[PDB]
């Protein structure tokens, strides 16, 4: 601990504590809905209060950070996310007890203090990675900051691990522990109305970042206009064209690992990370590696993370050939006789087997037969009795009695052909999240080398703001719009299946053309570079 | 307001006859109780702790019971720093004694007062 290393370790911590809280918010926020008994909307906008709350100053905070004393800001700001996540446990302290009281053929504004600490928790994300990252570049040796943000990137990932763990082990007590005894309540956690010890969950993360905040103040300063440097900064051409690049890559990775379980459910019928965390901490600690001991210059580590986005987007080409088939489903794809398809799926017509009993069409119950063909009700199926389905009359068959019972309930799973073709979607999903990994530090490592070295921290906060802008608000927005467009079947709310063929082709092809985008502006910032150095 | 716990008296308790009204009152002391919900709990004889009614922080949300709606109001007073229950149009039924419920920091409980009801 030669002084900077101290500063290392206390700002690996705050991205533990930085990193844990997010998990915190997306982990815990079904329980804050069924606690305080807010609509959607409402409960989306407290979701979005963090981001409206970062995105409101960190490039005011990044800039006029950068002159002051960088570690005591950034201890200050892990103290206001204490401050908001104790804030955000607090309206549990004073509200008191929590109150929570087959489909056969027939032939109140509490919430703000969780909204104000939140934003809190906003600005408690802001000066961490602009003022912290840039206080790394100045004053660390040369090919060594690499290292310690690929150090940083990796232990933060420790953070998502205590996130779940203790989510899932909170979620699993009740939310009125200590105060009430334990053989009163009769509902199960598995019950529609549980709610589980969200308080003590924002109580651990709001501790543990103001046991955090300490060891930034008492670090030294050193350890041994505003329109006119932002001007300065969207004048550049290199540093906009790679913004734009890493808004569509980054983009592109988000809209990707935000639906990569539906892909999997409605491809692999196989429903919704042990073994890819160690290969994400390796990797990105690898790329760190290769950046410092091959002495990278600018135009090295924009070749290396070209090449790491190039084998990335190699194995994320062959995503097309492993599909397996269509799913066989009645109403959907074909009629519910099982012998004429339909040409599209609005409207179908109804078949002569479940004319005659009357039940919700649009009522989704999914059930397959001996046949394997998909059946959407038990209505539908022809199914009168009952336990498993017995006397299912919409499976036609040539005078075979024994194909008329014996229907589970579920989606029941594909063929073996593409079982192994899941298997190998997630091999190559392991390979991607490993080169991803390794490009990794780059986009940082190429912004404080691309800029004047006194506009560093101004710059990480512009790129901060425009990755969590527009790479991670509407790149899932236009994403879900984009794959809700080949959505089969509307449920009255999302859609429970997709078109497979149609879903699996806008998923992966917008994110190839979002991909190939970026790697075209490779070429384009390469070339600048070449030409300018 | 330095202070050890919050004291929690009812008043206003006391005999009715058939249908009529009750004024009770729940006052509050010691540390700061601005923010807190204040509640209502009943206790008939022979069963459990029945929740009545509640109040918010400022008096924004009213929430009821179904058992007792469109005749029990509460209201609150912060700079008596007082919360009142109005009753009328009662039936025996209702015969119990009302605790009051703040969680400043830990859940408190009142003496309660016997709000019993006469039939007529
Ligand atoms: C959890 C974290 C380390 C992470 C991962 C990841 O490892 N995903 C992961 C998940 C499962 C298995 C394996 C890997 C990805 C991450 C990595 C690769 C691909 C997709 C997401 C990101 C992330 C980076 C940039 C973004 F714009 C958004 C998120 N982030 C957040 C890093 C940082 O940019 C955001 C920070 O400023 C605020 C915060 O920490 O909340």
């Amino acid at each position: 601990c030669n002084g900077l290393k101290m500063f290392l370790a206390a700002l690996s911590l705050s991205f533990i504590a930085k990193t844990l809280g997010a998990i915190i918010m997306k982990s815990s926020i079904i329980h804050i809905e069924r606690r305080f008994e807010i609509s959607s909307s409402l409960v989306g906008f407290i979701d979005g209060s963090f981001e409206i709350g970062n995105l409101l100053v960190i490039v005011f905070v990044s800039y006029f950070g950068s002159k002051l004393h960088r570690p005591k800001l950034i201890g200050i700001g892990c103290f206001i996310m204490g401050i908001g996540g104790v804030l955000t446990a607090l309206p549990h302290f004073f509200m008191g007890y929590y109150r929570y009281s087959l489909s056969t053929c027939l032939i109140s504004y509490m919430w703000i203090y969780v909204f104000m600490g939140n934003m809190l928790r906003g600005i408690g994300e802001t000066p961490i990675v602009p003022l912290g990252l840039s206080y790394i570049d100045d004053f660390a040796k040369e090919g060594h900051s690499s290292l310690y943000l690929g150090i940083l990137n990796a232990i933060a990932m420790i953070g998502p691990i205590i996130g779940f763990t203790l989510g899932s082990l909170f979620s699993k007590m009740y939310v009125d522990i200590g105060y009430v005894d334990l053989s009163t309540i009769r509902i199960t956690p598995t019950d529609s109305r549980w709610v589980g010890a969200w308080w003590l969950n924002f109580l651990v993360s709001g501790l543990f970042s103001i046991i955090s905040s300490i060891p930034f103040f008492f670090l030294p300063q050193t350890p041994n206009g505003f329109f006119q440097s932002f001007k300065s900064i969207l004048t550049n051409p290199l540093y906009v064209m790679f913004v734009l690049l890493t808004l569509l890559q980054v983009s592109s990775y988000i809209g990707a690992f935000t639906y990569v379980f539906k892909y999997v459910e409605q491809q692999y019928g196989q429903p919704s990370g042990v073994i890819t965390i160690p290969i994400f901490a390796s990797g990105m600690f690898l790329g760190g590696y290769i950046i410092k001991k091959f002495k990278l210059n600018t135009v090295g580590i924009a070749k290396f993370s070209c090449f790491t986005a190039v084998m990335s987007l190699s194995f994320y080409l062959l995503y097309f050939f492993i599909l397996c088939e269509n799913k066989s489903v009645a109403g959907l794809t074909m009629t519910y006789d099982g012998n004429n398809p339909v040409t599209s799926h609005r409207d179908v017509p109804l078949s002569y087997c479940n004319s005659d009993c009357n039940c919700d069409e649009s009522q989704w119950e999914p059930v397959c037969g001996n046949n394997g063909i998909t059946y959407i009700s038990p209505c539908l199926a022809g199914c009168k009795s009952s336990s498993v389905f017995y006397n299912c009359s919409c499976l036609e068959v040539t005078g075979l009695q024994n194909r008329n019972y014996s229907a589970h309930l579920g989606e029941c799973p594909r063929d073996d052909a593409c079982t192994r073709k899941f298997y190998f979607f997630v091999a190559i999903q392991v390979l991607n999240l490993f080169f991803s990994a390794l490009g990794g530090t780059s986009h940082v490592m190429l912004i404080v080398k691309i800029v004047q070295p006194e506009l560093k921290s101004l710059a990480l906060g512009f790129h901060s703001m425009v990755i969590r802008a527009l790479g991670g608000i509407l790149a899932p927005i236009y994403f879900g719009a984009l794959i809700d467009t080949t959505c089969i079947k509307w449920s009255t709310g999302s859609c429970r299946t997709y078109n497979s063929t149609s879903f699996s082709r806008v998923y992966l092809g917008l994110s190839s053309m979002l991909r190939v985008s970026s790697l075209v502006l490779y070429i384009i910032l390469i070339y600048a570079m070449k030409k300018k150095y | 307001g330095s202070s050890s716990q919050v004291q929690l008296v009812e008043s206003g308790g006391g005999l009715v006859q058939a249908g009529g009204s009750l004024r009770l009152s729940c006052a509050a002391s010691g540390f700061p109780v601005n923010l807190s919900y204040m509640h209502w709990y009943r206790q008939a004889p022979g069963k459990e702790r029945e929740w009545v009614a509640a109040i918010s922080s400022w008096g924004w949300h009213t929430e009821y019971a179904d058992s007792v709606k469109g005749r029990f109001t509460i209201s609150r007073d912060n700079a008596k720093n007082t919360v009142y229950l109005q009753m009328n149009s009662l039936k025996p039924e209702d015969t119990a004694v009302y605790y009051c419920h703040v969680r400043v920091g830990r859940s408190y409980f009142g003496q309660g007062t016997q709000v019993s009801v006469s039939a007529g």
